[PDB]
RNA sequence: CGAGCUGGAGAUACGCUUUGACUCGGGGAUGUCCGAAUGGGGAAACCCACCUCGUAAGAGGUAUCCGCAAGGAUGGGAACUCAGGGAACUGAAACAUCUCAGUACCUGAAGGAGAAGAAAGAGAAUUCGAUUCCGUUAGUAGCGGCGAGCGAACCCGGAUCAGCCCAAUCAAGCCGAAGUGGCUGGAAAGCUACACCUCAGAAGGUGAGAGUCCUGUAGGCGAACGAGAGGUCGUUGUUCGUGAAACGAUGACUGAAUCCGCGCGGACCACCGCGCAAGGCUAAAUACUCCCAGUGACCGAUAGCGCAUAGUACCGUGAGGG
RNA sequence: GUAGGGGAGCGUUCAGUCCGCGGAGAAGCCAUACCGGAAGGAGUGGUGGAGCCGACUGAAGUGCGGAUGCCGGCAUGAGUAACGAUAAAAGAAGUGAGAAUCUUCUUCGCCGUAAGGACAAGGGUUCCUGGGGAAGGGUCGUCCGCCCAGGGAAAGUCGGGACCUAAGGUGAGGCCGAACGGCGCAGCCGAUGGACAGCAGGUCAAGAUUCCUGCACCGAUCAUGUGGAGUGAUGGAGGG
């Protein structure tokens, strides 16, 4: 989880074959069809005083910018 | 009994207007289990004064402060 | 109070032969621990108490009523009274 | 087991009034009220009488035999009469005791 | 409310009832122990402490989380609602796509309803104009090992119909018309002969079949006081399974403008056109059904719920079955 | 004339409507040599004790011997095999409506590291007394571990708790996690282990280091005296 949204959860995964032809092979074989997940990072910061928390690389960036409501 | 008359009283009558039934309901209770209990009545009464002698009292606990 | 408590007297024959030594045993309530009871019984019948003991006791009978039956769970106590022997009268019953 | 509700335990009568058994056998026959349940719709009046045995086991020397005792009914009897014969009820009021109300027939008592 | 009552229990004894019991309505007061359970421990209903108020008996506080503070939260709900996670059997007469399905199940949150909602919309008329629900459009457009099979929306009809705000009568209950004789019978409300009521001939009961015996019904009354941003990679949703495939969405990298400004109108461009995203709250029509009343070309005891009552007996270590 | 297709009808419930029927007696049951082309229908009698035929039309959980079908009842095997260790039993006497089978006595036989005795766990009242005599007891039963009622269980020191800790459990504050949740120091729970004050007898029908009798020990609180001064932690060490 990070601090500015939620992140994680994720979504499935394909991999076709006779993977493209001429401007079209004959098509798409899919072979796979599964599924996934994906999260992320984190770097002590801190509000109201100190803290440490779970800091998204997207949120360590915005934040090491002008800063939101949270101080790096 | 209920009336007027009930609440009449000193708060430390009302109890002694309790822990002196209880103390017949005793030997009733007693009488009883010994064999004799002839006023099976008595019980359910004594009793259910002291009912009485409780509600009321309680009744007074929020009339004169709220 | 005092006269609260006690529940009834253990009528029996040996509890009655018994009091003829002046050891008087009565039902008390379940939960009674052996000082409450102990004090009330004394100031019921004004008297100390030299000894006192006491034990639970289970139920569950019937006649029949396909109802079996279910205990009713009782605690009689037995005291004993300084050599000022003999409690009222409700002794020599 | 639903039970006399079908009126409404209410008996349309008193256990101390007269009445007249109509319907049933002890047609017309009348007495006084004794017995009033007016849930079970049983009304004990001196009227019918039975004789029964008591069933007296070890009951301190027995010599149970035959007693006369009178067998309860329910509304095969209508409650009140004044002109001798059944009656309904309608017209009321109140009396000194405007604290009640009374009832009457075609004339005006009870 | 007016003679009875003393629970089912069918029994005896004691008794209680106009200074109107009982019962029915409607508020109070009591409410041991366990249970979120929360003084601490704990193999539920037990075992042990402490501080304060105190006649001692006895009273009360003693949990964690948000908040100065009031005050809010933890738990429990048959099904209905949304959300996070999400099968397989099965079909395709095998099978890996696809189907079965985002169903079943798990979990979180909530209410009586929810969800959704006031346009960077849908549509091709320079039209409509929040959301939702029913009809239809249509099994049309389309998706599809273009196989099995899956399947829209606009328009139009109808339920209902609001947008507002930020940031720069139902319950208790009371009153309530109108019949007798004779006959059959164990008993008549049946037969028979005369009679009555009818804004009450709905219904149940009464020794067999009831307008006029009882309870009722039509109709009337009826209370202290109680309710009502763009992109690239990976993927995905909508008919959208990669296809020329848009747009929406987001995990990862990036990263704009602002009126002679911005988005989109299914790659893409111009032209034409509709709308202004990154803040929010919102009745109502919608769903279900533990509970209640009414009804039924529904059952009436191997039927009907499992139960004319029992989740009991009985079976299982248990979930569970019954 | 088999699979199959087509035709006309019988019967069962429920519903609407018509004609009715019934306590001097409905439905259902039972018997029968009648009737119809069948499915089926009627008459009469018996039973029964309250609802019920016939006709037209409508709707059906609508018709049975089969499914190793389902539930229930009753048969066959048949009075057959069994009566659960080959540690035997005999007599007398007693009770009783009735006893091989109960009680008493006197013998016999079997176990005796047990088939004796004391606990644990587990079960609960099964214990004792008086009654009982359906069913249970593989047979009798006057008896029982069965049925009914009453009684019985007594602890400052025995076990446990108000003390300790092991595995393990849990766990403020901490580390992780799609949810639920997963780990985790101190602390806490946690015996099966540590620690800790009594013995000898008597004796209810039925209890005993629990009650009584004799004598004892431990802690705690107070008073008295002695003393005449420190007392000594959630910490150290020793020890357990
Ligand atoms: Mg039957
Ligand atoms: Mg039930
Ligand atoms: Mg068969």
């Amino acid at each position: 989880t990070g601090k500015k949204n939620l992140v994680v959860n994720s979504v499935i995964r394909r991999g076709k074959a006779r993977a493209d032809g001429g401007v079209g092979r004959k098509t798409t074989g899919i072979t796979k069809r599964v599924q996934r997940a994906n999260l992320h990072k984190k770097a002590i910061r801190e509000n109201g005083q100190v803290k440490t928390v779970w800091l998204s690389a997207n949120a360590l960036r915005t934040l090491s910018k002008g800063p939101y409501k949270g101080i790096e | 009994m209920k009336p007027s008359e009930m609440r009449n009283l000193q708060a430390t009558d009302f109890a002694k207007e309790i822990d002196a039934r209880k103390k017949e309901l005793m030997e009733l209770r007693f009488q009883a289990a010994a064999g004799q209990l002839a006023q099976p009545h008595r019980v359910r009464q004594l009793r259910r004064e002291v009912a009485q002698l409780n509600t009321v009292k309680a009744e007074l606990a929020r009339k004169g402060e709220q | 109070s005092h006269y609260d408590i006690l529940q009834a007297p253990v009528i029996s024959e040996k509890a009655y032969s018994a009091m003829e030594r002046g050891v008087y045993s009565f039902w008390v309530s379940p939960k009674a621990t052996k000082t409450e009871i102990k004090d009330a019984i004394q100031q019921a019948f004004g008297v100390r108490v030299i000894g006192i003991s006491t034990m639970n006791v289970p139920g569950k009978r019937k006649r029949v009523g396909r109802f079996i039956g279910q205990r009713n769970d009782r605690k009689k106590a037995i005291v004993r009274l300084a050599e000022g022997q003999s409690i009222e009268a409700l002794a020599g019953q | 087991p639903s039970a006399g509700s079908h009126h409404n335990d209410k008996l349309h009568f008193k256990k101390g009034d007269t009445v007249i058994v109509l319907s049933g056998k002890h047609k017309g026959q009348t007495g006084k009220v004794l017995l009033a349940l007016p849930r079970d719709q049983k009304v004990v009046v001196e009227g019918v009488n039975v004789i029964t045995k008591n069933v007296k086991p070890s009951m301190t020397n027995p010599q149970g035999g035959q007693e006369q005792r009178e067998l309860a009914l329910h509304a095969s009897k209508v409650a009140l009469v004044d002109p001798e014969t059944g009656k309904a009820t309608r017209v009321r009021k109140q009396i000194v005791d405007g604290k009640k109300v009374r009832v009457a027939v075609a004339s005006g008592k009870t």
